[PDB]
């Protein structure tokens, strides 16, 4: 807006990344309707949905603090920008991030608020129960004057989710943070992770995210989010088509799973000038990538049935994003070299796979050497 | 050069580079039967990575200090096999260098490696100068230095015990070198295995079946036994 | 002043019944440190005496595996709590001591009536919990002995929990001198320095 | 008669005073001494993995509950788990004898009778 | 006692070339299995090749085991126990550091799945089940043999 | 049976007109050797010769590249199979 | 009733010599008798179940095509249906330039072993303890043991004496907690509520205006003259769910089977006192009461 | 004769409607969950323990989002797990929490704000 | 048998005794 | 016997006569904070485990920076 902040410094390696939003424990934001529910009380059956998940939950994302923790464990450096209350739960969240060696100088305390607590009022409009927000939680109440500009000056990637778009206060604060980061040369990473309200209608969501979509240099979306934003019914019809008499080629006879790679012309409504990399994730199975110059897909895999009693997919979406951010900062040729980009994205695939082998997102985030080991075990040496 | 290194046993290529030749051209998969053709795509193996071991780690550490020279950046299976046969010779060389270094610097300078809190100059001349200006001989100063050593540092220093004689290279290896002995972190995280030693098993956790009803109470509940 | 010196280089108090000491002795001629080390270790672990409760007499108890109304613990649990009580004494002979208490409350080691030659090491050591205003009288016998052994109490008299020593080269081979370190762990009935002198 | 969980069964033949037992580089005497010639003939290597990991757990205040056939994750999974935990126990407690880079799982121990070290390093564990 | 021979994971030494040999046998099996599916070899030819290639690989590992010890680790504890004649033979040592080879089902025939691993590396679950055929038969024969 | 393995890396050299084509019991093409064939491997340092005795299978081809310890030659109940 | 393990495995025995392929996942290939009944008394596998025709059934994970509801993918297969499914026990952690569905794994089919592509696999065996009995499933690092020693280990664990003081193993397989729960040796709440009173003899638990008194076994003799004894594992004011542990029995600590002790061990010859299977021990195991046990003999 | 294994009741949106409109004396805690959500397994065990602690001094209920998706969205549920703490005093406003909060934090809300 | 084998396994020889190509005490009884 | 006794006489000789408070929660200048992480210092226990002489030896730490840290330290 006006000037700089802090003292210019040689800025130790690896380059810092900043994660913006709400620090929460667990809290899966992406919620849709699944048609295969287990017993409502016997939660010992619910693990069967971890190894036959709904498609929107194949590699779930989470709060931005998950990405920061996962990024640090993968060998990077990260700082979290956000607000917590001055109560005991607020200290626990900060102590969790300090233990994981995430910088918390960008975390502001609000001594008059209770962490993760929203005051709402219950109404009975048209014979139905609804709630409306009376006072937002401290997590969604960071002000622009409370931004740590030293972090925004140092950080090379600014990362945020669409959960901040559900808060009037955070949305205004978000666009001041983006302005500062761009002024200092930072790249903007938009990890969509649509919360429950934003799944209601395509047109309302497209209007709501359009401004933040246009400010982003890197975007990660799931296959379900991308199809919802373009046309959900066209792609479902496309998946359900079966030739009447004979297959068009030998591969169509095998009745394999659909890994459709969207053409850059289908993606065109969502492309803009400043966008450097679009990644569409089909869990860890496929990573479709799109650049101004080229596009392609990285083939991955998953194995949660290798450990049926400890598998938990929560947080695996954050590990994939953290793995992308770890390689983008240290391998800047990823943006311009296709072969280099594919090799580096296989590192992100491996991180997602390991993350699904432990109960709890933070508890199961993998280290760099474990991720590198799994990548070399899974892929043939020519693909490393 | 060569043939003098070979005669003396100094590090040298097993095959003289001057008297080394290519292997011409071999069958190019069009002059070959099907069973001898290379697959078009590389095949996953589970044996595609070299097995980590102690010999690989020690040879690399010795290559960086110059004690040996290898053909390339990473030791071959031939070089690790040869190291296994002669590894005691190289360790003896390192142990001898530590003995000569102690005899040169004196006990104060040598053992101050394991007394971090000691900030006085530990050179032989400083030890002598302290003795003249204060009357405390070298043995008195050494006893004073060891009074500032923690129990953690003392246990590390036990590698210099004259009966233990730990490999000096082993004593100064960093964590990133050591963990390549087994090949780094396990892909399956160890936190899955870890349990508190004083934990009480929660029999209503997700990995437990539903509680077993009392057989009599179950029969009465389903109306097959009357009170 | 002396050419050959010894000193405590570290003395630590981990708890009331866990004492640690480290000692240095230098300079020694080659081979002397090995002779001192093994002889000192064997003396510390096998020749130092201690004193503890050797038996207990209960007033109205059928056997040591019964229960008493008003005591949370059983009779057998009482004996184990008596077995872990650390005492100190310099004198020999079978002494007797007494527990004569009225509940409810916490019976600890500080509630033992000790003869003038015997002392308790840790006051807080737990004996029993009384949940009723009852009368509990227990007679005790105490001995000072070596090694290890009304209801008999399996006494382990040895006060040195562990010992260690290391030998390091003093330096250049003028006379290939050596440095000896000795580490001692005791149960508080005597300090590590006192154990070193007694051995 | 005593036994481990790997078909290693033994009969107690001698009870020694603690000062006669072999002892570690921390000074602690061992509680039992097993014949190492019983392992190659019986081909039960699992007791070697367990004893090393047991020592690491005791020094780290950890217990381990490991489902069988961990090699399905990767080659030498048990070796990686045991060696990494041994190293962590050695680093955290400052007990370098617990993980020897020259011969992981083994350490030089001393004769309680004489104080001399035994010539070759010995596998120790819990 | 004074020397104190022991046995660690590191002492269970596999010969350096096992990885090369196992990978070569895997490649030949993979190519033959493909051409079996194409109809270029028949099922008996595939059966013979699988048994014979892995038996020869296992026998070559056992042959090279002693010279590797004699040349590179003469005082290896596992080698000294068997080579001196004190305890154990090459076959039992081969199970620890070589490969367990091919097992036979109760009705004479062999199982068409070689056990590539050894006890130090750890058998896979399928390999372990196959090895239970040998264990069950081994005690049955010994009970019959003494009777 | 006995298997002849390559003692060095290199290029196999022999006259394929001195041997008889055959199909092995594993379904592979090979040669049958009824003479004392001289097979040459040209390695990185020297050139080395392996004598192939008669009544032996030659599993490699002329000019083939072989690795050390690779099987190159073989010196040499009614069961029912259901598919 | 020697120990909690012997109580639980006795009822799972199967009385009738060779392992058959149809046994996998139903009858343990290791746990058998030693002597002349070998192969004629076996054990049921951990996940086995008796079906609707007196047949043993084992659960497998079904790999279903794209177009099917397939609510529960875990299905129990009787031995007749087993031969005609392609059952794989490998994993899918392998990728080359091709596609994952074309990678090959070892599988069972028609009572033999093949190597097929993943896309031809019908079922997966995914349970870690599927193929073995309880005794074999308590051996950590069992895949590094010869299968003959795993049989002798199952027998020895059935001869283990409960000790006066009990202690959890540092290293276990994770099945120890299941044995503790199913043995009935500990005390488990039949009702939720709060703990009001505990002593040596009883624990008083009250929940939803209902008070329960649960007696505790003290120094009770078992079938084989071993000592059974329960110690409270809860305190006053502690909330309990139905089915949670209240007291620890003999050879059980914190809801886990605890048949032994963790002791410092060295592997070396010592003057012939550990010749063959002989074992040399320290006096500290004697006066420390590490391996002291109670034995109650009844005379009539 | 056999005590039920689970204390927390699952309610429909219509059933939850009448419970909130009707007169209440104890604090009402409403849990939104889904059987496919991994963290809901952990939350389910904490709420069962909270039900044992608060026998009749609180009422714990749960709502499945697979069955009452529209109702959850109108209640401002942004993700799972989500808890609503509704006071028996009709003037006081309800408290919505997000994430796997500790059991002690639930007790403080019920005791001090409910 | 192992004790006798270790006892009578003599000195290391050749390249196992010296790092370099060489281009001991004497006892009266 | 005498030599053994002489070895043990000398022992009888006498002689003539914050973990849970991290740097991030302290409102420190960007230059001070970025330098503290340069030395792998995260918690205030590690900050108080380093001497004033040790704090100077690290790159880009000045004398005025030490005083500002102590001024803030006295305030909590």
């Amino acid at each position: 807006v006006d000037y700089d902040d802090g003292i210019d410094f040689p800025y130790d390696d690896p380059p810092l990344v900043c994660c913006f939003g709400a620090v929460q424990k667990e809290f899966v934001p992406v919620v849709r309707v699944h048609d295969n529910p287990m017993h409502p009380d016997i939660y010992s059956q619910w693990k069967m949905l971890q190894w036959d998940p709904p498609e929107f939950g194949r590699a779930p994302g989470g709060p931005p603090s998950n990405v920061a923790i996962s990024h640090v464990r993968l060998g990077g450096r990260a700082a979290f920008m956000g607000k917590v209350g001055g109560d005991d739960y607020g200290e626990e969240l900060v102590l969790m991030m300090n233990k994981e060696r995430v910088q918390t100088r960008g975390v502001k305390f609000d001594e008059g608020a209770s962490t993760a607590c929203t005051r709402v009022k219950i109404k009975f409009e048209d014979g139905k129960m609804k709630a409306e927000t009376v006072k937002e939680p401290p997590e969604d109440s960071l002000l622009a004057s409370e931004l740590n500009l030293a972090v925004l000056k140092e950080a090379r990637i600014f990362h945020f989710n669409s959960e901040v778009l559900t808060s009037p206060t955070m949305e205004s604060t978000l666009f001041k943070a983006i302005q500062w980061s761009k002024k200092f040369g930072g790249l903007i990473f938009f990890d969509l992770n649509l919360p429950l309200p934003l799944w209601r209608s395509r047109n309302e969501t497209r209007k709501l995210i359009k401004k933040s979509w246009d400010e982003a240099n890197i975007i990660e979306v799931s296959q379900q989010e991308l199809e919802f934003l373009l046309d959900e019914e066209y792609y479902e019809r496309r998946r359900n088509y079966t030739p009447q008499y004979f297959a068009e080629d030998f591969e169509q006879t095998k009745n394999r799973r659909d890994y459709y790679h969207y053409t850059p012309e289908e993606i065109k409504p969502l492309w803009h000038d400043d966008l450097k990399l679009l990644v569409v994730t089909d869990g860890t199975l496929r990573l479709h990538y799109y650049t101004p110059k080229f596009d392609g897909v990285v083939v991955g895999t998953e194995d949660v049935l290798i450990t049926p009693f400890t598998c938990d997919r929560t947080g695996s979406g954050d590990a994939v994003v953290a793995g992308i951010m770890r390689k983008l900062t240290t391998c800047p040729e990823m943006f311009e070299d296709q072969d280099v980009l594919e090799r580096q994205l296989r590192f992100a695939v491996a991180a997602g796979i390991i993350s699904q082998w432990t109960i709890g997102a933070v508890r199961g985030f993998p280290t760099e050497s474990a991720t590198q080991n799994l990548k070399e075990q899974v892929y043939v040496p020519s693909m490393w | 050069g060569f043939e003098l290194d070979k005669k003396l046993g100094r590090p040298h290529p097993f095959i003289d580079p001057t008297k080394k030749k290519q292997i011409e051209t071999t069958l190019t998969s069009d002059e070959s039967w099907w069973n001898w053709r290379k697959p078009e795509k590389e095949q996953w193996s589970r044996w595609q990575r070299r097995r980590p071991d102690v010999e690989t780690v020690f040879l690399k550490a010795m290559a960086e200090t110059g004690q040996v020279k290898l053909y390339g950046k990473e030791p071959t299976l031939t070089e690790t096999s040869l190291y296994r046969a002669r590894r005691h010779l190289f360790k003896e060389e390192r142990l001898q260098a530590e003995r000569e270094r102690l005899a040169k610097e004196g006990p104060m300078a040598f053992y101050s490696e394991w007394v971090k809190a000691w900030k006085r100059d530990t050179s032989r001349e400083a030890v002598q100068k302290h003795f003249e200006e204060t009357g405390e001989d070298e043995n008195t100063q050494l006893i004073e230095m060891f009074s500032h050593q923690t129990d953690r540092e003392y246990r590390i220093m036990m590698g210099t015990d004259v009966r233990i004689k730990r490999d000096p290279l082993a004593m100064r290896m960093k964590e990133d070198q050591i963990k390549q002995i087994w090949g780094g972190d396990p892909v399956y995280p160890t936190i899955n295995y870890i349990q508190a030693p004083d934990a009480v098993m929660d029999f209503r956790g997700p990995d437990f079946h539903e509680p077993t009803p009392n057989m009599l109470s179950y029969l009465k509940e389903n109306c097959k036994v009357i009170s | 002043t002396r050419t050959l010196q010894w000193k405590c280089v570290e003395s630590r108090r981990d708890s009331k019944r866990l004492y640690y000491g480290r000692f240095i002795l230098s300079p020694l001629m080659k081979g002397q440190a090995d002779t001192i080390g093994i002889a000192m270790r064997r003396a510390l672990l096998g020749e130092i005496e201690g004193t503890c409760i050797t038996r207990a007499k209960f007033e109205n108890i059928p056997h040591d595996y019964s229960n008493i109304v008003g005591i949370q613990e059983s009779v057998h649990e009482i004996l184990m709590n008596l077995n872990e009580i650390v005492l100190k004494s310099n004198l020999y002979g079978t002494r007797n001591a007494l527990i004569c208490v009225q509940g409810p409350g916490y019976i600890t080691a500080r509630d033992i009536i000790l003869p003038p030659s015997v002392e308790i090491v840790d006051n807080t050591q737990h004996i029993a919990t009384l949940t009723e205003p009852i009368n509990l009288c227990i007679g005790l016998k105490i001995e000072r002995n070596r090694g290890y052994s009304s209801y008999p109490i399996d006494a382990v008299f040895m006060p040195v929990q562990n010992a260690n020593h290391s030998i390091h080269s003093y330096g250049n081979g003028n006379e290939k001198q050596e440095i000896l370190f000795i580490e001692i762990w005791t149960n508080g009935s005597l300090t590590p320095k006192e154990a070193l002198h007694e051995a | 008669k005593v036994a481990g969980r790997h078909g290693n069964k033994g009969i107690i033949s001698k009870i020694l005073p603690r000062q006669d037992m072999p002892y570690l580089q921390d000074g602690r005497p061992v509680d039992m001494v097993f014949n190492p010639l019983g392992v190659p003939s019986r081909m039960n290597v699992g007791q070697i993995f367990e004893c090393s990991l047991g020592l690491a757990g005791s020094l780290l205040d950890r217990h381990y509950r490991i489902a069988p056939f961990d090699e399905r994750y990767e080659q030498e999974a048990s070796r990686k788990l045991v060696f990494s935990e041994l190293y962590e126990a050695s680093k955290q407690t400052a007990n370098p004898w617990v993980f020897e880079p020259e011969y992981p799982g083994k350490s030089r121990i001393f004769d309680g009778r004489t104080g001399d070290p035994f010539e070759q390093p010995v596998i120790i564990g819990k | 006692t004074a020397t104190s021979i022991s046995l660690g994971i590191d002492d269970l030494l596999t010969i350096p070339s096992k990885g090369w040999l196992v990978q070569d046998a895997e490649q030949q099996s993979l190519i033959l299995e493909k051409h079996h599916h194409y109809g270029n070899v028949h099922a008996v030819e595939k059966l013979r090749q699988s048994i014979e290639i892995w038996y020869a690989t296992s026998e070559y590992l056992r042959q090279e085991m002693n010279p590797n010890f004699r040349m590179t680790d003469p005082f290896n504890p596992v080698h000294m126990m068997s080579f001196s004649g004190a305890r154990g033979n090459a076959s039992q040592v081969h199970q620890l550091v070589g490969m367990r080879g091919l097992m036979s089902d109760p009705q004479g025939q062999m199982i068409d799945l070689p056990i590539q691993s050894n006890l130090r590396e750890g058998l896979s679950l399928t390999e372990y089940i196959i090895s239970c055929y040998g264990a069950r038969k081994g005690v049955v024969d010994t009970a019959v043999r003494t009777s | 049976a006995e298997h002849v393995r390559a003692p060095y890396n290199g290029k196999i050299k022999f006259n394929e007109d001195l041997v008889h084509p055959t199909r092995t019991r594993h379904g592979h093409p090979a040669f049958l050797c009824y003479i004392d064939l001289s097979v040459i491997i040209e390695s990185e340092d020297i050139i080395h010769s392996v004598t192939i005795p008669p009544k032996s299978f030659l599993l490699v081809q002329n000019d083939q590249y072989v690795e050390s310890e690779q099987v190159i030659a073989e010196i040499r109940e009614r069961v029912r199979k259901y598919i | 009733r020697t120990n909690p393990l012997t109580q639980i495995v006795h009822g799972r025995k199967l009385s009738y010599r060779d392992i058959h392929p149809s046994h996998y996942g139903r009858i343990c290939p290791i746990d058998t008798s030693e002597g002349i009944n070998v192969g004629l008394i076996g054990s049921l596998s951990i996940h086995a179940r008796i079906g609707d025709w007196g047949s043993l059934e084992s659960p497998f994970y079904e790999l279903v095509e794209k177009s099917k509801k397939a609510q529960i993918r875990m299905l129990f297969l009787s031995p007749s249906q087993d031969e005609y499914y392609m059952i794989a026990a490998g994993n899918s952690l392998a990728l080359n330039r091709g596609i994952q569905e074309e990678q090959v794994v070892p599988a069972r089919y028609r009572q033999e072993f093949l190597t097929i592509a993943w896309e031809e696999v019908h079922l997966r065996s995914i349970f870690p303890f599927q193929y073995f009995s309880i005794g074999a499933s308590l051996i950590p690092f069992i895949e590094h043991n010869d299968a003959n020693r795993a049989l002798m280990s199952s027998n020895m664990q059935r001869q283990a004496v409960p000790l006066s003081r009990s202690e959890k193993c540092i290293v276990g397989t994770g099945l120890e907690r299941q044995v503790a729960l199913d043995s009935g040796v500990p005390a488990i709440a039949e009702h939720e509520g709060k703990i009001l009173y505990t002593d040596t003899e009883k624990i008083i638990l009250s929940g939803n205006e209902n008070t329960l008194s649960i007696p505790l076994i003290m120094y009770q003799r078992s079938n084989k003259n071993t000592c059974m004894h329960q110690k409270p594992q809860v305190r006053r004011g502690k909330c309990i769910k139905k089915g949670q542990i209240l007291a620890d029995g003999a050879a059980t600590v914190g809801g886990e089977l605890a048949l032994g002790k963790n002791v410092l061990v060295a592997y070396m010859p010592w003057e012939g006192y550990n010749f063959e299977d002989a074992v040399l021990i320290s006096e500290c195991l004697v006066y420390g009461d590490i391996y002291t046990s109670f034995h109650i003999r009844k005379y009539e | 004769f056999v005590r039920e294994d689970y204390l927390v009741r699952k309610l429909s949106a219509q059933e939850l409607q009448d419970l909130v409109k009707g007169e209440r004396k104890v604090p009402l805690i409403v849990d939104f969950y889904a059987t496919w959500c991994g963290p809901c397994i952990l939350m389910a065990q904490e709420l069962e323990m909270l039900a044992v602690e608060y026998e009749s001094n609180a009422m714990i209920v749960k709502v499945d989002t697979d069955d009452e998706y529209e109702f959850a969205r109108d209640m401002q549920v942004r993700g799972l797990p989500t808890l609503f703490f509704i006071s028996p005093d009709p003037s006081k406003d309800a408290i919505r929490t997000e994430g796997l909060i500790p059991l002690q934090m639930m007790r403080d809300i019920i005791d001090n704000d409910m | 048998l192992i004790g006798l084998y270790v006892l009578t396994s003599g000195t290391r020889r050749g390249i196992c005794a010296n790092r370099y190509n060489p281009c001991e005490p004497f006892f009266c009884n | 016997s005498r030599n053994l006794i002489n070895l043990f006489i000398p022992f009888l000789h006498v002689e003539e006569e914050f973990q849970y408070i991290f740097i991030d929660q302290l409102e420190l200048p960007p230059r001070i904070y970025n330098c503290l992480k340069k030395s792998n210092i995260h918690t205030l226990l590690d900050l108080l485990n380093n001497s004033q002489e040790d704090l100077i030896k690290m790159e880009h730490f000045h004398i005025e920076d030490v005083k500002k840290l102590l001024d803030i330290l006295e305030k909590k």
